[PDB]
């Protein structure tokens, strides 16, 4: 029965190359799990080399040939979308539990008695989950904790060291766009942005804007105190007569006059300029002036700013100028012909900072600027690519928290205690059939693919790891009493990961549970392998 | 580099149950299979087999063929094995087990082909087996009562010749039926002492002629020629035979015994010395009243002499068992010595005569309504080698048939020709339908193998087996006046080569088949059948 | 180049148990999965039948005859994809050792299989009971089986309700000895049009008894309800009148040209006069209206609505029963469009349409689909379409097949029943349909995870010896009877399943050589 120019994979062969691509999809990932994890080299051919621990760039940018690596590659990415993080554990999940499903294939089990077994088994551990979360306090004055989500979030994909530098960043960066009121959280209030030639540890947080065209003239402040700011859209280079016209004089003297007479034209624009100062703190003390000038700035018009020791910068990109009329509540001006006293904003220090390619203008301290910066620092795109990837994330952990007050201790203990809860409430109930308790069971097992592998990566022996943490486990409900044990993946013991401070979002992994189940079950219910056409 | 698992003993490629060794094994033997399949019925195919010692003859016989085949494959050696069990105590039946059992094979094939395991289809025919020799039982219309009639005879001589030779049935059952009344005694009742031997009836053959000229010898028929000058013995009954296994010359000496000649007085004594001593061992034999001698050995030129003076005929039988048959004409004993044919060991022939056959001259040692001999020849005639030579072998299968007739309801007689098959079919049906589970599906598909009989008879005959097939299957289909079929036990398969259609009682032609040879083909067929199924894997070694 | 003989037979019948083979997965609740690897670099894992038997070409004209035979049931009934080509692949299987092993020629195999069809189907109406498909609720019952394990199940209350009332509507109910006896016809691709129309929500739509025409009208206000409807139906437009042959006008004096004016502002209005002499309350017309003609109709108290195709117009007459005339001064009294409800000119969702819903059923309806955005109203039509299917037939047959094999079965048993008492050759090909229809019974068990052999043979002792409602569970595996699990299907689907699969099988096995050439 074959067709030229098709095939049809019977035999339970499809079954194989499912079960067996997989495994090579979670050999590679597997060796990318928990701050022990290893580092990947990604080269686009080009010369150009990327180096990250993020799941969802290592899924994307690896190729792959495997069409079944790719069924998972995929669903793991449409998991990132919803999710936000698990790239790895649904990975993880979806090999082993294809894995221990192919050990029961082989013994007669149809594949459908494991699917339905894996459908009942996640049904129980969305029980399980909702009995084992934590309820977080609503107050937003939860720093403390939150520093210990940013750095089970950052500390993953760092070398350790950054995470201390990163920690603080992200944490506050998250709270101060964060308004504590029963408002919203957007995550999009902190820019990220990047900049060459200091060392990753140099990563900052700004409380303002920065901008990346400087002043040109070495006689305007570099440091501006409690500064009015003026948003203005139209240019101050020289200008022209407006129409047509030109030089007619006798004299030679009179060649530069008639041009100076020529300069009025912007000349005026620049002393309504000066005036709007001296109407608005002219002579105050501490009080400065800043302006943001879409446009361009003459040479000669920046001499008149810095004689009267104004800071005016020029050829501000739009984005910017949009943004920074809601910082600093000051209004755009189209011409300075409408200028007013009642158009200028207010900040603190706006400083400029000079190093050997760059400036870097910095506009912080605002009364409400709404809005955030971090400057991501590196000397080649090896540090920018990761530190920006840790950043990122590291954000949308902890606002990913603070929306959600759900929070799951970490360190292994969510997924071993399922494997102690399914493990138990299948023999105790066994309501579901005499062959499809083999699923539930296989289930169960696969579960066990993260707390192994995360101490795997460590260089502890899973074997002992994990039993030292059933043993405390079982212990505490003999005791009769709540506990959550987990692994120290630094000691090789077991920890309470709500003393050591390692938290995973529930979210993640209530749809982690959820998806690797639906990926598994959709490879393990394909029979054959249909080719046609290629 | 390619990998292989499973392989593991001496590097044998050796097929598991899941690599189907069942169907691969039932595969070679379907070769066999075709090659039986067109020997059965009056209409069977000839074969042409060429013997490595350079001899070509033609037979339709199938276990000639398998002989003659140097049989490789374990799973056909397991039917041929079956075909001789065919031959050891019956006469027939060898075409049936390979037909039977192969097909048994074939519908198996279609039961693995659904997921039915071969324990679950072995089971099956096992039950369809025991059901299949119970209802036989009640299938019989008449009885052989071994009152040895030559009309009795001929009843079961006449289709067992049929398929092996056709169109000279009547000739040939009647040299049979003729030579088995000769040698049968006339009893009833009578199954104490065993009796009948097969070697009891011997069939010659000589080149030329035809079988119009065939008829039946009451005694041995001997190629050997009357060495002596007499050639035949007179028209008086009772002529003294004597019987000799030492050659008719000097005596020897166990030692030694060599003479040596130096003087001529010496050579004239030591020749006189031995005349005399040959001349006072063949007077002693003529002193008896011995008119007949046969040596088992040569005879010397002196020996000749005094026997031709005494008057005795001379014959020379070389074979042991020719002597040991003479034993069963005569009487004899062959002497151990010479010179001694004690009276007690001479045997009385009333005719010894030399016979023309074919062209061919024989010595004939026979009986005419007197001491009348155990044993009985057949004479052939035929001119064309490769036929005479099956003709031959058809005289030999309808002696050992009636050997068949044996004490324990050897006699039990079935509608032939298929009628008992198809029946078969019908019965074996009922009681598939009657079981329940997934035994039905192989009682069912044995039933089904019952068909290659009508339908083998209907294609050798030249007839369309899908009009023939089912006008039989209509034929006993049919609506009787009771519960018992009476008429429509009769409808067997038409061999005649006619156009247009139809079926034939098999009382028009006393076509019956004997018990004993059937539901012994019905228990080694099955055997065979279920020994190669319970075969998933063959593995060779050193033993 | 070519196949000839047994070659032909061999290849026909290879290729259709290939096709049958690539869907044996797709029977039942619990199908399973295939992967469909294409040209590129992408993977489709979508267990539709009918999407992979398109996205998977195929070789032989055989498997191509095999696709067309799922596209006519498609067409036919609004299930059986799967049924026609899995039985049809396992008829022609059943009938290849009859052509090969017992040379049984093409045109002895063709006439069994034309007699079991013919059994088979009355076995399917006698293992078959009624539903009252007058009773609503019990029709809500049966409509739910084609909606629920879908997103949308929790809509189907609406969606048999729109379904229902449409398909009652244009069922043709009639049957006298004169103009003939419809018996039933119904289709609802012609006559159950659906159209969507942004705004509100699936519980807004509505079925109506009328046409619901998109064109807008000549004024916003005018009449939306009329107690005497009459009805006018014309093709040429209302403007200024020209001769056919030859006209030449020569002007001097510019006060002529008002004359002019005054001449075409009079040819607009005699066309009006015409139609407004008949009394009408509401004038279409295909082509256009001039701004005096708009003027001149609605102050003598109708409504106009323009550029409404001939298409429309035929729809219109049949609802309003209005005459189409093409010259407007040809109209004639006799056009009259009474009895109708509302001539409706709402505007929904910034939209103008026109209404003319009626206390008529003159074998036709108009659902009007709700939804607040366009990907709502797309949701709605095409799962509607489901509810309205089964809706046809169930009304197009009040009997109801059992499922689960059931009735598969069943015909595999009655068959061997009359294959007993056939004689002839044909007794052989004529048992080749009794076995194939056990392809279904079959396919469940395997797909639901049992063993094929066992419970498959328990299955047919039931029909054997017992009641012909005996089926297969499709989620626990095990043998239950089908009035208990109600998984009841309309005998159209069963009778047109077998019909189609036979007679295609037929088409294969009776083609004894394929040849090339142009």
């Amino acid at each position: 029965l074959l067709n030229p120019k098709a095939e049809s994979l019977r035999r339970d062969a499809a079954l194989k190359v499912n079960v067996t691509s997989a495994e090579g999809l979670q050999s590679v990932l597997e060796t990318n799990l928990g701050p022990k994890g290893t580092l990947k080299m990604l080269v686009d051919g080009a010369g150009n080399i990327k180096l990250t621990k993020d799941g969802k760039v290592l899924l994307t940018e690896m190729q792959i040939q495997s069409p079944t690596a790719v069924l998972i590659a995929r669903a793991a990415a449409a998991q990132d979308e919803i999710t936000g993080d698990g790239t790895t554990t649904v990975v993880c999940l979806v090999g082993e539990l294809l894995r221990q499903a192919h050990r029961f294939i082989q013994e007669g089990v149809h594949p459908r008695i494991i699917t339905d077994g894996f459908e009942i088994a996640r049904k129980e551990s969305m029980k399980f989950l909702d009995e084992f979360k934590i309820s977080k306090t609503n107050l937003s004055n939860d720093r403390e904790f939150l520093l210990q989500v940013a750095r089970s979030s950052l500390l993953t994909k760092v070398d350790a060291d950054l995470t201390e530098v990163l920690t603080p960043i992200v944490t506050d960066a998250v709270l101060s766009v964060y308004d504590a009121q029963a408002d919203n959280l957007d995550l999009h209030m902190v820019e990220i942005m990047q900049m060459q030639h200091l060392s990753p540890k140099d990563t900052t947080f700004i409380k303002g804007l920065v901008l990346d065209h400087g002043g040109r003239h070495p006689d305007m402040p570099t440091r501006v105190k409690n500064a009015y700011v003026l948003i203005l859209n139209v240019s101050l280079e020289y200008e022209k007569t407006e129409v047509n016209s030109g030089f007619f004089y006798s004299s030679a003297d009179q060649r530069d006059k008639l041009a100076a007479s020529e300069r009025k034209f912007v000349d005026a624009k620049l002393k309504k300029i000066i005036d709007l100062k001296n109407e608005v703190c002219g002579m105050d003390p501490d009080k400065g002036f800043v302006i943001i000038n879409q446009k361009g700035i003459d040479p000669m018009s920046l001499d008149v700013f810095a004689k009267h020791n104004i800071l005016a910068l020029r050829r501000a990109k739009r984005r910017n100028m949009e943004r920074l009329q809601l910082v600093t509540g000051g209004e755009a001006q189209n011409s300075v012909e409408d200028l007013s006293p009642q158009i200028l904003g207010f900040s603190g220090l706006v400083y400029q900072e000079t190093i050997g390619e760059e400036k870097f203008t910095y506009v912080t301290e605002n009364t409400d600027p709404k809005s955030c910066t971090i400057l991501i620092k590196g000397s080649t795109h090896y540090a920018l690519a990761q530190t920006k990837d840790a950043v990122r994330d590291g954000l949308r952990a902890v606002a990913n928290v603070l929306k959600d007050k759900n929070i799951i201790p970490g360190a292994g203990a969510f997924y071993i205690a399922l494997s102690r809860y399914l493990r138990s409430a299948n023999m105790n109930k066994l309501g579901a059939k005499g062959k499809t308790k083999t699923g539930i069971e296989a289930f169960a097992e696969a579960l066990l693919v993260i707390p192994k592998t995360l101490v795997k990566n460590s260089g502890f022996d899973p074997l002992d790891v994990l039993a030292m943490v059933e043993d405390e486990l079982d212990d505490a409900q003999d005791s009769d009493e709540t506990r959550y044990v987990g692994v120290d993946l630094n000691i090789g013991d077991s920890c309470d990961p709500t003393i050591e401070g390692i938290w995973d979002s529930y979210r993640v992994l209530r749809n982690a549970i959820t998806g690797a189940t639906g990926i598994a079950s959709n490879l393990l219910l394909c029979d054959e392998l249909l080719r046609a056409g290629r | 580099q390619n990998p292989n698992a499973g392989l593991f003993k001496q590097g044998y490629n050796s097929y598991s149950n899941a690599d189907g060794q069942i169907i691969k094994s039932i595969a070679a033997i379907r070769e066999l299979h075709q090659m039986c399949l067109t020997s059965m019925g009056p209409c069977g195919r000839n074969k042409i087999i060429v013997n490595h010692l350079g001899k070509i003859i033609i037979t339709n016989d199938a276990a000639t063929m398998l002989r003659e085949l140097d049989i490789v494959h374990p799973a056909v050696k397991v039917l041929v094995m079956a075909t001789e069990q065919q031959k050891i105590d019956m006469g027939d039946g060898t075409n049936l087990v390979m037909i039977l059992a192969g097909e048994l094979l074939n519908v198996s094939e279609k039961l693995i082909s659904m997921g039915l395991s071969a324990v679950e289809i072995i089971q099956g025919y096992n039950m369809a087996r025991k059901f299949t020799l119970k209802e036989l039982d009640e299938m019989v219309v008449g009885e052989i009562t071994d009152k040895n009639d030559k009309n009795e005879l001929l009843k079961m001589i006449k289709p067992v010749i049929s398929s092996k030779k056709y169109g000279s049935e009547d000739i040939l059952s009647e040299l049979v039926s003729e030579a088995v009344s000769h040698v049968l005694p006339v009893a009833q009742q009578a199954g104490e002492i065993p009796y009948f031997n097969v070697d009891s009836i011997r069939v010659v053959k000589i080149m030329g002629g035809s079988l119009s000229n065939s008829t039946v010898i009451k005694g041995m028929v001997f190629n050997r020629e009357p060495e002596g000058h007499v050639k035949s013995l007179s028209e008086d009954k009772k002529h003294k035979v004597a019987v000799f296994t030492c050659p008719l010359d000097i005596a020897n000496t166990e030692t030694k015994g060599t003479v040596l000649l130096h003087n001529a007085q010496e050579m004239l004594d030591f020749s006189k010395g031995e005349e005399k001593q040959i001349d006072a061992m063949m007077k002693e034999i003529a002193d008896m009243g011995v008119e007949c001698i046969v040596a088992g050995a040569g005879v010397g030129e002196l020996a000749l002499h005094y026997l031709n003076r005494y008057g005795i005929l001379v014959l020379k039988v070389p074979s042991k068992f020719e002597l040991r048959r003479l034993c069963r004409v005569c009487g004899a004993t062959p002497l151990p010595r010479l010179g001694a044919p004690t009276p007690e060991e001479l045997g009385l022939v009333e005719t010894v005569k030399t016979m023309e056959i074919g062209g061919d001259r024989v010595t004939v040692f026979k009986q005419e309504q007197g001491e009348i001999s155990r044993t009985s020849t057949i004479i052939l005639r035929g001119a064309t080698q490769n036929n005479l030579d099956d003709i031959e072998r058809a005289i030999d299968d309808g002696v050992a048939a009636v050997k068949g007739l044996m004490k324990p309801s050897g006699g039990k007689l079935l509608p032939g020709a298929g009628a008992t098959e198809i029946e078969l079919i019908s019965r074996i049906t009922k009681y598939g339908e009657r079981t329940p589970g997934l035994l039905q599906l192989a009682i069912k598909q044995f039933a089904v193998a019952f068909e290659v009989v009508p339908r083998t008879l209907a294609e050798t005959a030249g007839l369309d087996v899908n009009e023939v097939l089912p006008n039989l299957y209509a034929a006993h289909n049919v609506t009787e006046p009771g519960a018992v079929k009476t008429d429509h036990l009769y409808k067997g398969v038409d061999i005649d080569g006619e156009s247009d259609e139809g079926v034939k009682d098999i009382r028009e032609e006393n076509i019956y088949d004997m018990l004993a040879t059937k539901k012994f083909a019905i228990n080694v067929a099955t055997e065979a059948a279920t020994t190669v199924l319970s075969i998933d894997q063959i593995i060779m070694a050193k033993k | 180049e070519r196949t000839t003989g047994r070659q032909a037979q061999i290849s026909n019948i290879t290729a259709a148990k290939a096709v049958a083979d690539v869907i044996r997965t797709c029977l039942g609740p619990k199908a399973m999965l295939k992967m469909l690897l294409d040209p590129m670099g992408g993977l489709v894992l979508t267990n539709d039948g009918h999407a992979i038997l398109r996205e998977i070409d195929v070789a032989h004209p055989a498997a191509k005859s095999m696709l067309e035979l799922s596209r006519t049931q498609d067409e036919e009934v609004g299930d059986g994809t799967t049924t026609v080509i899995i039985l049809a692949g396992e008829i022609l299987a059943q009938c290849a050792p009859y052509l090969i092993e017992k040379n049984i020629h093409p045109v002895i195999i063709i006439q069994a299989l034309k007699k079991a069809l013919t059994d088979a189907l009355e076995v399917i109406k006698q293992v078959s009971k009624p539903v009252d498909v007058e009773n609503d609720a019990a029709m809500k019952k049966l409509i739910q089986a084609s909606i629920g394990t879908k997103y949308v199940i929790h809509w189907s209350e609406k969606m048999c309700e729109l379904a229902l009332d449409a398909v009652k509507t244009v069922r043709k109910d009639l049957g006298q000895t004169v103009e003939g006896e419809p018996n039933f016809e119904i289709d609802i691709k012609r006559y159950v049009r659906v159209e969507k129309i942004p705004g509100g929500d699936v519980l807004d739509s509505r079925v109506l008894k009328g046409v619901l025409l998109n064109k807008d009208v000549v004024h916003p206000k005018m009449s939306r309800h009329i107690e005497n409807p009459r009805v006018v139906l014309l093709d040429c437009p209302l403007e200024y009148k020209k001769g056919e042959s030859q006209t030449n006008i020569e002007i001097e004096k510019e006060e002529d040209w008002n004359r002019i004016l005054q001449i075409e502002e009079e040819q607009v209005q005699l066309m009006c006069e015409q139609i407004l002499a008949v009394r009408p309350t509401l004038v279409i017309t295909e082509k256009g209206v001039s701004d005096l003609a708009q003027h001149y109709l609605l102050k003598g108290g109708c409504s106009v609505l323009r550029r409404v195709k001939k298409s429309d117009n035929n729809r219109i007459a049949r609802v309003t029963g209005a005459t189409i005339v093409n010259r407007v001064e040809d109209l004639k009294e006799s056009d009259v469009g009474t009895n109708c409800g509302l001539f409706k000119v709402e505007m929904i969702g910034d939209e103008y349409f026109s209404f003319l819903d009626n206390c008529k059923e003159p074998k036709a309806c108009t659902i009007m689909l709700r939804g607040g955005s366009k990907d709502i109203l797309n949701e709605i039509d095409r799962n509607l379409q489901d509810a309205m299917a089964v809706a046809r037939n169930v009304m197009l047959s009040p009997s109801l097949s059992p499922g689960g094999g059931a009735t598969e079965m069943a015909v595999s048993v009655k068959l061997a029943e009359k294959a007993k008492q056939l004689e002839g050759i044909q007794q052989w090909p004529y048992q080749a349909v009794a076995d194939a229809m056990e392809c279904i019974p079959r396919t469940l068990i395997q797909n639901a995870g049992g063993d094929p052999i066992r419970l498959l043979s328990q299955l047919r002792a039931k029909h054997a010896q017992g009641n012909f409602t005996t089926g297969i569970d499709g989620d626990k595996g095990k043998i239950v009877d089908m009035v208990s699990y109600g998984i009841w299907e309309p005998e159209v689907i069963k009778q047109q399943s077998v019909k189609t699969a036979i007679e295609s099988a037929c088409l294969l096995l009776r083609v004894d050589d394929i040849v090339s050439g142009v």
